[PDB]
């Protein structure tokens, strides 16, 4: 999050923080995401002992 | 109050030097002090910490102690010198006097 | 320079209480390392200490004496006050009071060097 | 009246202080302050020469005779500058902000009566020109263990401490404290050295040590209990597992794996590449028209 | 009756004492009268942790330069202010006072500075400055010279030369116990019921009442997750009291 | 702050505080649709199992 | 080069040992080291034998408190 | 919606009002959710008459 929108800018970054944990929350939704399709993956495939 | 014993007078010649004990039961652990009372006068401070003196103290006056003995000691005493002689000691905070010592020249 | 003055009663009976007060200048009561005594002399006889007071309100007593004597301070005036009771007749001295050079850490009396001129105090009918 | 006459240790988890005056309790809170990192290397001195102050210092002392009675900051520490003079005496500390001309080794002069837990004044052997400050207030102050931390802020100088008996002979104790703030004063002088004041005696000294650290522009995780007391903190950047704690925000991590940072290849150095042009810009041809 | 120089600008330290902002503010002495993070109708009712006078003299034409993210001589090399800045700047004409037929040398300023100076900074060295790449050895000459310049303040000098007296007055809201506030009139306190309070200046609407939190004696209030108060020290009894919405 | 200059600075909370509350309402659209397909399952199993 | 940080833990209940994996980077760039398709491991020990999936690392790569 | 934003201020309540409906639109959102919750137990644990 902090380099798709500030890149390498210290400026950049400490107005970012005012914003609070949108950053996290972005982080968090897609590493469910990631989780699941591994998940995906094992329900389909892993069927036989 | 702590038990201080000093000798009852002391008699020496213009010139010579004067001894003034004080004996008492700690004077080795604590320190004493001394004192010069002229008639019809307040004491004056004369030594205290056993050896030092006061500014204004003639170099006449010294002193000492060891042994649970504490001494003044006037070298050259003049016919000026003559007073009360009493000595102090503070036993973890009791204080005492003691008898005085009538010392004439 | 340092300075102190006694005053109050030259005369009480028996059995009443007796206060006298030291009036110093050159220096406050409410200093640190400042401490003042009362020392008695009856005449013809050897000094007695009564009391002293330290800036910090702490206080000695004489243990012999202990039971009739009070010591406090006037932290305004600069003035320190014993109070005496039931003198008898046997309690006639003269009073001094006087500055006290005391020890740090473990608070001790050590010496005192500035004397007041003192006051004398008849107990008699 | 002036007289012309180190190791290194590990501080565990020492050097923590409320941030703040705010009350918190029974939570987690992340705060970033100047702070002692923790397991870092406190220089030991047992010894008063003057050592810098950087950014804020810690210093902690171990003595039983009361041997260090306070310090001096400032600069150039003589006539020249202010400086900051913290001296604690038989009945108070006095702090006081002048130009004052320091002795080449400043020290009380101080004497013991044959009780070796007495003593008594004899000089003053330190130095108090065109003063601008001055505060008094009650001192300072088995083993003692005292524990400072010294901050510059926008002309405030802050002080904190801990005041606890310790058990051990020659180093700091393996165990967290939290140090409350003590004065805030309002000063507005520049701080670059300081320097340790003993009472000596006549001169030697007692047995008795101090450790000085500096402190760091770090994030820590800071545990209150119900009490609105700090109990523990985490240093987030003592290592990866600590970076986790302070990320998931509790003391406690469960088997797994976690995204805690991104790593970054930092540039090695600066280059500038402008035009091999040389003439300068005829500006004074339009404006001293 | 006197004032001090902008190179070397005077500090003076208001605390523990009941302000009174509209003296000032409702006077018509003052030409300037501009407040940063604060509204001057607003300034009578708060209490701050400390507030500073900060006092110099300048020229009518460096007024301007007082002020948050402004630059200039004065700015950049006698009195410089945060770009965050919090009080207000009170300036006014102080020809009749300040100048002289001969002029007013008393009053100087900085010209020559290695580097700008930092929000609060005061340089009061009187060192010689060099120019060049050759030594001064305190000896004014040709790249060498006195970092202070001395201002004309003739009463007959246009309104741009003339001085003026500033004085600006830093505002610090920390959590510590306020030691200035505003014309005040506290009123009693009333627990277990729903009320509107302001503590110290903060205000609030909930239901107060004793609470059992061990605050300790630098502590103020208290704070929850989601920056609300929910504790504080009553100003005048020190008891600590819960806040409860209604 | 006074009333112009307190309009600036509440728009700026007002914007943010309704952005959060935006985000977490299409959260809980989605996860809830993720309980509805599993009570949806659950119902299913009851009725066959 | 960038990329993201990983901390694989057992749980603090257990140990407080950890493993960092560097994410789609070099081994070389980083500066018990072994490459995989999902980036450099370093704390953890390469074995060759093969058990049931305990921490996910990713590309057919697992790890495990041992 | 309102208090969450604004709190107990006038001030920001009568700005608030300039974006029209989003927080009417934000609680029957929030409504319909809850409603759901009620008929996913229903079709699961009340099948038997
Ligand atoms: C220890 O420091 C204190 C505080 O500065 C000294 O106390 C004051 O000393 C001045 C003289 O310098 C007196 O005029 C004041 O009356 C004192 N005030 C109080 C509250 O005591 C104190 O004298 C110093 N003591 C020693 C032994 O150095
Ligand atoms: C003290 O020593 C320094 C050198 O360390 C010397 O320059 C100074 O003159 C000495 N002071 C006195 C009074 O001798
Ligand atoms: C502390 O110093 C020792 C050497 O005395 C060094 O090995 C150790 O790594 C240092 N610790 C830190 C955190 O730098
Ligand atoms: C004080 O210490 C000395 C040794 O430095 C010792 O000889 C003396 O007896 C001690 N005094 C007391 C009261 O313990
Ligand atoms: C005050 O400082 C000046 C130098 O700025 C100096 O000449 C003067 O002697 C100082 N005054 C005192 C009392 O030290
Ligand atoms: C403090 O003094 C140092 C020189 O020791 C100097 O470099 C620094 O700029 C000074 N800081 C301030 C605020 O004067
Ligand atoms: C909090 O204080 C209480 C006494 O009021 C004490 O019993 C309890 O142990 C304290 N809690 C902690 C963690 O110190
Ligand atoms: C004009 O020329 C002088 C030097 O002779 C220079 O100091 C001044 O800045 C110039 N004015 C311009 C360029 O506007
Ligand atoms: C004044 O406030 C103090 C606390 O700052 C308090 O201790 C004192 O009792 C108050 N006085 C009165 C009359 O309430
Ligand atoms: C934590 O370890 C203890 C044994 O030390 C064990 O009994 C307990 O079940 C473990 N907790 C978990 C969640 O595994
Ligand atoms: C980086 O890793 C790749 C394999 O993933 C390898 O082919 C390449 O040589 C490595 N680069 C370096 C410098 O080791
Ligand atoms: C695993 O097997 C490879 C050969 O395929 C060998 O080079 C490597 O050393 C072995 N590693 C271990 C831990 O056995």
């Amino acid at each position: 999050c902090t380099m798709y929108i500030c890149g390498d800018s210290t400026e950049c970054s400490n107005l970012l923080l005012q914003y609070g944990s949108f950053c996290t929350q972005l982080n968090r939704a897609l590493t469910g995401i990631a989780v699941e399709q591994d998940k995906n993956t094992q329900e389909v495939f892993a069927q036989v002992k | 109050s702590y038990e201080l014993t000093q000798p009852p007078s002391v008699s020496v010649s213009p010139g010579q030097t004067a001894s003034i004990t004080c004996s008492g039961d700690k004077l080795g652990e604590t320190y004493a002090s001394w004192y010069q009372q002229k008639p019809g006068q307040s004491p004056i401070l004369v030594i205290y910490q056993d050896n030092k003196r006061p500014s204004g103290i003639p170099e006449r006056f010294s002193g000492s102690n060891s042994e649970n003995t504490a001494t003044l000691t006037i070298s050259g005493t003049q016919t000026m010198d003559e007073a009360d002689y009493y000595c102090q000691a503070w036993d973890k905070t009791i204080a005492g006097f003691g008898g005085g010592t009538k010392l004439t020249v | 320079q340092i300075t102190l003055k006694e005053s109050g009663p030259t005369l009480v009976k028996p059995t009443q209480t007796l206060t006298l007060t030291c009036k110093l200048s050159g220096f406050s009561v409410n200093t640190g390392g400042v401490g003042v005594g009362w020392i008695r002399q009856p005449p013809g006889k050897a000094l007695e200490w009564l009391a002293l007071i330290y800036w910090n309100d702490d206080k000695l007593y004489s243990p012999s004496l202990k039971s009739r004597l009070t010591v406090t301070k006037d932290t305004s005036k600069n003035q320190v006050v014993l109070t005496m009771t039931n003198m008898d007749p046997v309690d006639t001295a003269t009073y001094y009071c006087a500055h006290v050079l005391v020890w740090f850490g473990e608070v001790l009396p050590d010496a005192f060097d500035v004397w007041g001129q003192g006051t004398m105090v008849t107990v008699s009918s | 009246q002036c007289v012309n006459l180190p190791a290194y240790t590990n501080s565990f988890t020492r050097g923590v202080y409320y941030p703040d005056k705010v009350f918190r309790s029974s939570v987690l809170h992340s705060t970033q302050d100047l702070f002692l990192p923790f397991f870092s290397n406190v220089t030991w001195f047992h010894d008063n020469p003057v050592l810098p102050f950087n950014d804020g210092v810690y210093f902690a002392s171990i003595e039983k005779s009361n041997i260090i009675r306070g310090w001096i900051f400032g600069t150039t520490l003589d006539s020249k500058t202010q400086s900051l003079l913290i001296v604690n005496n038989a009945t108070n500390v006095v702090i006081k902000v002048c130009e004052f001309q320091f002795c080449n080794d400043p020290f009380l002069d101080v004497y013991y009566h044959k009780n070796n837990k007495s003593w008594m004044k004899s000089e003053f052997r330190v130095y108090a020109n065109n003063c601008t400050f001055e505060y008094v207030s009650q001192p300072f102050l088995f083993k003692n263990l005292r524990e400072f931390v010294f901050k510059n802020i926008d002309g405030y100088f802050k002080i904190y401490s801990k005041h606890t008996p310790i058990n051990l002979v020659r180093d700091l104790p393996q165990g967290f404290s939290a140090l409350e703030p003590l004065v805030d004063l309002p000063i507005g002088i520049n701080i670059t050295r300081f320097q340790t004041l003993l009472a000596l005696h006549r001169w030697t000294a007692g047995a008795a040590a101090y450790y000085v650290g500096y402190l760091q522009p770090r994030t820590f995780l800071l545990k209150y209990n119900e009490n609105g007391t700090i109990t523990d903190a985490v240093d987030c950047a003592l290592d990866p597992l600590s970076e986790t704690k302070c990320t998931l925000k509790s003391f406690t991590v469960e088997k797994g794996i976690y995204q805690t940072s991104n790593f970054r290849v930092q540039p090695t150095e600066s280059i500038v590449r402008f035009p091999n042009i040389t003439n300068l810009c005829p500006f004074g041809e339009v404006f001293n028209a | 009756t006197r004032f001090a120089s902008v190179y070397a600008w005077n500090r003076k330290r208001i605390s523990n004492c009941v302000a009174d902002y509209s003296v000032l503010y409702n006077s018509a002495s003052f030409s300037t009268f501009k407040c940063y993070g604060v509204c001057p109708t607003k300034l009578n009712d708060l209490c701050f942790t400390n507030v500073y006078a900060d006092s110099f003299v300048i020229r009518g034409d460096e007024v301007r330069q007082i002020a948050p993210g402004q630059t200039g001589k004065i700015a950049d090399y006698n009195y410089k202010l945060p770009d965050d800045f919090t009080g207000c700047v009170i300036a006014w004409n102080s020809n009749n006072l300040d100048s002289k037929v001969g002029g007013n040398y008393n009053y100087r300023y900085r010209l020559f500075r290695k580097s700008n100076l930092k929000p609060f900074e005061r340089d009061i060295s009187t060192e010689i400055y060099q120019a060049g790449s050759t030594p001064c050895n305190g000896v004014q000459g040709f790249n060498c010279y006195f970092p202070l310049q001395s201002y004309g303040f003739q009463p007959t000098n246009g309104v741009g030369y003339q001085p003026y007296r500033v004085v600006v007055l830093s505002f610090e809201l920390l959590h510590a116990p306020a030691t200035v506030c505003g014309p005040k009139k506290s009123t009693n306190l009333v627990k277990n019921k729903c009320v509107n309070f302001n503590f110290n200046g903060l205000t609030g609407t909930g239901v107060l009442t004793e609470s059992n939190k061990k605050f300790l004696p630098f502590q103020q209030f208290g704070r929850d997750i989601a920056d609300t108060t929910d504790a504080v020290r009553d100003p005048q009894t020190l008891e600590i009291l819960d806040i409860t919405p209604c | 702050l006074c009333p112009p200059e307190a309009e600036v600075q509440i728009d700026r909370l007002i914007t943010g505080r309704l952005q959060s509350l935006q985000t977490y309402v299409t959260q809980q659209l989605i996860r809830a649709a993720e309980i509805r397909a599993s009570a949806n399952l659950a119902a299913t199993k009851m009725s066959e199992c | 080069s960038f990329g993201g940080v990983s901390v694989i833990t057992p749980g603090t209940n257990t140990s407080n040992q950890v493993a960092v994996l560097y994410q789609g980077v070099n081994c070389t760039e980083v500066p018990n080291v072994f490459q995989t398709r999902a980036g450099c491991l370093i704390g953890a020990e390469h074995v060759n034998n093969s058990y049931e999936c305990d921490i996910p690392i990713g590309a057919g790569i697992c790890a495990s408190y041992q």
